[PDB]
């Protein structure tokens, strides 16, 4: 059934599972034509498929050419997502295939279900959680590889860098979603917080800076404060 | 015109014959139904005055034998049986008419209702859905489950309707996932019509039989089956034109005949709203849409 606050620790057990977020698959800019009508221009997008226990991210880059000559693109984007997720599962050895796939938006259930008919024992689940994975394109290195791509491409990352050497996956995921919540609510302030100190660098093979334990604590508190301020602002509380 | 005699009526019961019905009192001298139109299937059904649950009844065709009803006080219900002694049967039927202990099948001459509800229903196909090959007639009741229901327990007592499932390999060609899910024409025309039913008449016959079982017995799996077969057509972009026109007529008489008070459990809001207003065939059911809007605007 659905994933919610109640059954949240299931994410960190040893049943393989993936989150799939399709929010950044079909991305456009809206502009005015010479005659003054509105038109869209597609830009490169990505599927965000993440194993929350291990940090493994399967970033499938969606090249604008996919859309060429197609109608009803926002509907097509859901089926392309499901096609690509299904291909990913097929590509994995049996003992690495997930037992559950949790889609972050309910509109993906039927497309994925249909694309996964060959895997009747992989459960396709919605979630009631309000996960911030749309802010993935606020991570500079992910946005850079998506925008530079000249063709369809799968790029693999560990979204937790090396954190798991020192913290559990429960704590890792809570840090990730806090960082992403912050980036979603106020990207400029969130990015300022992460980079202010030039002596804390991002390793070539990492996505986030190499904070010490104590510095992560200062960071997490600053992201919390960011998120609460913006809430009072939105609702005048 | 054919007759179905009754040995007796020992318990108070409401008896239906097709869309008509009569109240019979405990040990009232009722001895059958006469003037039954030859040429159509028919259904005789029962609801005991003491148990308004379990409506039950029998589908039959008088061309296939001489049939009668007898109460069984062990199993506690009115049973249908076949009399193989033609002479002995004409003798019973003539003496009961002489004594005028039979009700007449009360067909108005203008009325094609029953024809319209049963146009494609054949006894031979009913007996493949209700498998009990020692009898020429078929028992159905409120509680019988369908084969598809059983998959998601006793197979002898199952409704063996054709399994339709929109999220199945049968329905979805590999490589045409999106196309086949959004436009079920392949599933309808190649898999179901050409493959399984062979023609539209057999398809419509199962659809009509599912509806009648849902109406007369409140059989819930039959209602599910009727709606699935409607949805498959309406969700197909490419349907023979003769099928759409006949479907509009089929559905019209079914909606016309439904008891007004039962539209809440018998009509799936989602399917009807999708078929009439969203689907490929939204503009192809004009009679059915007009009677739905004027009789059941709430559901929409």
């Amino acid at each position: 059934g659905a994933m919610n606050s109640s059954n949240y620790a299931e994410l960190f057990n040893n049943d393989i599972k993936l989150f799939v977020d399709d929010t950044n698959v079909y991305r456009v800019t809206v502009h005015k034509t010479f005659e003054g009508n509105v038109a869209t221009k597609a830009i490169n997008g990505c599927i965000f498929t993440l194993n929350p226990k291990t940090g493994h991210l399967f970033l499938k880059i969606i090249h604008t050419s996919v859309w060429a000559g197609q109608k009803r693109l926002s509907q097509l984007a859901k089926w392309k997502t499901a096609e690509e997720v299904s291909a990913l599962v097929r590509s994995l050895p049996k003992e690495e295939q997930p037992k559950q796939i949790i889609v972050t938006r309910k509109a993906m259930l039927d497309p994925l279900e249909v694309h996964m008919l060959d895997f009747p024992n992989i459960a396709i689940r919605p979630t009631e959680l309000r996960l911030p994975f749309s802010a993935a394109m606020s991570i500079d290195k992910l946005s850079d590889v998506v925008m530079k791509a000249t063709e369809p491409q799968m790029v693999l990352f560990n979204i937790y860098d090396d954190w798991l050497d020192r913290i559990s996956s429960y704590t890792a995921f809570s840090r990730l979603t806090l960082l992403l919540r912050a980036l979603k609510t106020n990207e400029e302030s969130a990015k300022m917080i992460l980079l202010s100190d030039p002596t804390i660098t991002i390793k070539s093979y990492h996505l986030w800076p190499s904070f010490t334990d104590e510095q992560w604590i200062t960071i997490e508190s600053q992201m919390r404060d960011l998120i609460l301020t913006e809430y009072g602002r939105k609702y005048n509380v | 015109m054919n007759t179905v005699p009754f040995t007796s009526a020992p318990i108070e019961v409401t008896i239906g014959i097709d869309q008509y019905s009569f109240n019979v009192k405990e040990n009232q001298p009722f001895h059958g139904i006469k003037d039954i139109p030859i040429g159509h299937v028919h259904v005789i059904h029962f609801q005991h005055a003491d148990n308004s649950s379990m409506r039950y009844g029998y589908w039959f065709d008088c061309r296939m034998g001489n049939f009668y009803i007898q109460y069984d006080p062990k199993d506690g219900l009115y049973k249908m049986m076949e009399e193989r002694d033609g002479a002995k049967f004409e003798n019973i039927v003539h003496n009961f008419k002489e004594r005028q202990m039979m009700v007449s099948y009360p067909k108005i001459d203008e009325d094609d209702t029953w024809y319209n509800l049963t146009e494609f229903v054949q006894m031979d196909k009913i007996r493949k859905i209700v498998r009990k090959d020692e009898n020429q007639f078929s028992y159905v009741d409120s509680s019988m489950t369908t084969v598809q229901e059983n998959e998601l327990s006793d197979p002898a007592h199952s409704l063996n309707y054709t399994v339709i499932n929109f999220k199945s390999r049968e329905a979805i060609r590999p490589g045409h996932e999106m196309e086949d899910f959004l436009d079920k024409s392949y599933y309808l025309n190649t898999v179901m019509l050409q493959g399984i039913f062979k023609n539209s008449s057999n398809y419509f016959g199962e659809l009509q039989f599912a509806f009648l079982n849902a109406m007369f017995f409140g059989n819930y799996g039959s209602s599910l089956q009727w709606h699935a077969m409607i949805e498959l057509i309406c969700s197909s972009a490419t349907v023979p034109k003769h099928m759409l026109d006949k479907l509009d007529e089929i559905l019209y008489y079914q909606i016309k005949t439904l008891p007004e008070q039962y539209s809440d459990i018998l009509l799936n809001e989602r399917v009807w709203n999708i078929c009439l207003y969203s689907s490929f065939q939204k503009n192809s059911l004009h009679n059915t849409e007009k009677i739905m809007e004027n009789k059941y605007p709430e559901l929409l």
